[PDB]
């Protein structure tokens, strides 16, 4: 729960 | 100004927006992407400036800096003399639907079903339903819960795509835009009507707008809400006609996204274009309607009345909801 999934 | 770029998702989104685009003056012109995530891609690389998103994929963008501009706005419960774009939205009511004539059926049977999803990702197709079973079942296998699904978007040699159809030529098995058969809301809910799921987990719009002659379309023409059961999380199986008490979630409404650095030039020209295109808009019926596609939802959900502004300029977090944003950050550890 944080990063951009890309 | 400067021109907007939309971005469609599939050929028929691109075909819809590039009437649109034809009818703006190139004033909103085009970009298409095979899958949702693909036009969160262009959007972030600054090829395409907005979409409007489920509230899954709300959640995905969101986590990457895009921002919710305005959102779709239906037919209002209430009483309001609040004009549309300033009225406060409702959320939808996601359920889970299945035949009367499948008797023994209800929530509490579901293990080793049939199940037909909107799409892996999305709000009452998805994040829900597997939320509340991977809740109840204390597992995150949700891939071996059913039996065999439709669920556009996973991997199409896996049981999740088992149930689903392709295109016109059988192509495109399980990809999550309008070429797989039994994609999205109307999509998934065909997938029941036409018995290749014992269970479909849409919005209770769906079920009133596909059925009693509400749709005319060849698979829906002659069904019939009798014929429906929703299935209640107290084990109870209820009439379509009370979703009210019997939906598994209300869902945050679809809404536009863009870059937060485009969001205030995305606003005012679709502020726009709707007052053109809307309902009621100067040119719709006559020239072209940006929230009509024959029930097939095309950029827009057909029941949009417009897209509403949102009061208290909310993050994606605010907007979704904190409830809505645990449950999706749980259910993302499964993975
Ligand atoms: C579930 O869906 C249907 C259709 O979207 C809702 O009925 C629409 O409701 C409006 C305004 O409340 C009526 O003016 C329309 O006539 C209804 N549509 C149709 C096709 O009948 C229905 O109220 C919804 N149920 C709940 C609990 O929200
Ligand atoms: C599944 O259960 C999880 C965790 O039990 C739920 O996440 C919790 O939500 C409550 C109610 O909103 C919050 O107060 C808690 O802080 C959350 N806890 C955790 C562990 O994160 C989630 O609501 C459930 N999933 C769904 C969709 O119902
Ligand atoms: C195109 O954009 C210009 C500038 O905002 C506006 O004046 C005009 O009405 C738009 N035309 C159409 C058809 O959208
Ligand atoms: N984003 N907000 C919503 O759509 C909404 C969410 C929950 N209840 C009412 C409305
Ligand atoms: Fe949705
Ligand atoms: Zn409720
Ligand atoms: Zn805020």
């Amino acid at each position: 729960l944080e990063a951009c999934a890309f | 100004y400067t021109r907007v770029v939309w971005c469609a998702v599939g050929p028929e989104e691109q075909k819809k927006c590039q009437q649109w685009s034809q009818q703006s003056g190139q004033n909103v012109t085009c970009a298409t992407a095979s899958t949702t995530d693909d036009c969160i891609v262009l959007v972030l690389k600054g090829e395409a400036d907005a979409l409007n998103l489920d509230g899954g994929y709300i959640y995905t963008a969101g986590k990457c800096g895009l921002v919710p501009v305005l959102a779709e706005n239906r037919k209002s419960s209430k009483h309001s003399s609040l004009d549309c774009v300033l009225r406060p939205t409702e959320g939808y009511l996601a359920v889970a639907v299945v035949k009367k004539a499948n008797e023994g059926l209800t929530w509490n049977s579901l293990k080793d079903k049939k199940s037909c999803h909107t799409a892996v990702d999305r709000t009452a197709g998805w994040n829900i339903p597997m939320g509340l079973i991977v809740n109840q079942t204390g597992s995150c296998a949700f891939d071996e819960f059913f039996s065999q699904s439709c669920a556009p978007g996973a991997d199409p040699k896996s049981r999740l795509c088992a149930l689903c159809a392709g295109d016109d030529q059988g192509l495109d098995k399980c990809v999550p835009n309008s070429k797989e058969k039994y994609y999205g809301y109307t999509g998934a809910f065909r997938c029941l009507a036409e018995d290749v799921g014992d269970v479909a987990f849409v919005k209770n719009d769906t079920v009133w707008e596909n059925t009693n002659g509400e749709s005319t379309a060849d698979w829906a023409k002659n069904l019939k809400r009798e014929d429906f059961r929703l299935l209640c999380l107290d084990g109870t199986r209820k009439p379509v006609t009370e979703a009210q008490s019997c939906h598994l979630a209300v869902a945050p409404n679809h809404a536009v996204v863009s870059r937060s650095d485009r969001a205030a030039h995305v606003e005012q020209v679709l502020l726009h274009q709707q007052a053109l295109f809307g309902k009621n808009g100067k040119n719709c019926p006559d020239k072209f309607c940006l929230f009509k596609s024959e029930t097939k939802n095309l950029l827009f959900n057909d029941n949009t009345e417009c897209l509403a502004k949102l009061g208290g300029r909310p993050t994606y977090e605010e907007y979704l909801g904190t409830e809505y944003v645990t449950a999706i950050a749980n259910l993302k550890k499964c993975s």
